[PDB]
């Protein structure tokens, strides 16, 4: 019943953060201190929409 | 004998009418109750035959460590 709408591949293209887990863990504290506003905006979108398709931007 | 031991026919007449009215009302009430019971059991929209359902107050409306619940 119904058709599931999925984003196109071009809508899922972005520059990837291709550092390993060790680099990320080393940077984690400062990264959370500095990049907090976009991260919290994304998390609020994620927990309010309950849909990965509505928080791609 | 009639004066000492018995009464007039009007008393028995009107008592019979009262008894008949009571019994007819009871019969109609019994039939109506049976019909109402049948309808309530068939539909479930009345106060009777209300089988329990899960209380919605038990649901936890909190973030669930995962955005998609
Ligand atoms: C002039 C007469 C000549 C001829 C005589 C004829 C003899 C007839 C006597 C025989 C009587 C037969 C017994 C039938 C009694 C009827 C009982 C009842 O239906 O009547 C009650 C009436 O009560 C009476 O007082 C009944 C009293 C009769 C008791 C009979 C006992 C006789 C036994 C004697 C044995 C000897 C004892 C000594 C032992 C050694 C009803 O109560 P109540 O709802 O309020 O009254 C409604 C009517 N009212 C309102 C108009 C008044």
């Amino acid at each position: 019943p119904g058709i599931v709408e999925l984003p196109t591949l071009e809508d899922l293209k972005v520059q990837e953060v291709k550092v390993s887990s060790s680099v990320l863990k080393a940077a984690a504290h400062h990264y959370g201190a500095q990049c907090d506003k976009p991260n919290k905006e994304f998390m609020l979108c994620r927990w309010e929409e309950k849909d990965p398709r509505r928080c791609l931007e | 004998i009639a004066r000492t031991f018995y009464d007039g026919p009007e008393k028995n007449y009107e008592k019979t009418m009262a008894i008949l009215q009571i019994e007819a009302e009871k019969a109609e009430l019994r039939l109506k109750e049976l019909e109402v019971r049948r309808l309530m059991r068939a539909r479930g929209d009345g106060p009777w035959y209300q089988y329990p359902t899960i209380d919605k107050a038990l649901i936890d409306h909190s973030p669930k460590t995962t955005p998609d619940n």
